[PDB]
């Protein structure tokens, strides 16, 4: 799932072509401080999309409320479709 | 008052007009761009000592 959204991080404009005077001083200016500060958010986000280290505590937060699913008084495997499908069974036989 | 013919607009308000932001770097978007790069290197190189490769994908022995 980090991939996908590195590879709109790939597709980003490469903003440091307008970095030079000439940018600089036809710009209105504060649509330059939008611009810097635009450059300054894509250096937040492909910071954090490349931490990929903090991807595996991201997974344990995931694990421990699945795995109390699977603790099921019923079964591990048991669902709505099944439990549905069994009822008329249970309801449609006699008593 | 000699001083009304004078510029009234000051040196100080042309210095912060024309230097308005301080500008961005050359070197700034390549230590950036090589430290975020380096993390990229880390994980998903197969060659790195710290790979996701035995992790993510376990193993099978």
């Amino acid at each position: 799932l980090s991939n996908e959204r590195y590879q709109l991080l790939s597709q980003w404009p490469d903003f440091t072509t307008m970095y030079g005077k000439d940018f600089y001083y036809r710009a209105h200016p504060e649509d330059l401080k939008k611009f810097y500060d635009a450059a300054d958010e894509y250096y937040k986000l492909y910071e954090t999309v490349t931490e990929f280290d903090s991807l595996s505590a991201l997974a344990s937060q995931v694990v421990p409320n699945y795995a109390a699913r699977r603790r099921s008084t019923v079964h591990p495997a048991i669902g709505s479709t099944v439990a549905d499908g069994a009822f008329t069974n249970f309801l449609l036989s006699k008593q | 008052d000699r001083v009304l013919s004078l510029p009234a607009v000051s040196k100080n308000q042309v210095l912060e007009n024309v230097f308005h932001t301080a500008p961005k770097a050359p070197v700034e978007h390549l230590e950036k761009m090589v430290s975020a790069n380096s993390k990229v290197y880390d994980a998903l190189n197969l060659q790195s000592k710290r790979v996701l490769i035995w992790q993510v994908k376990p193993a099978l022995f």
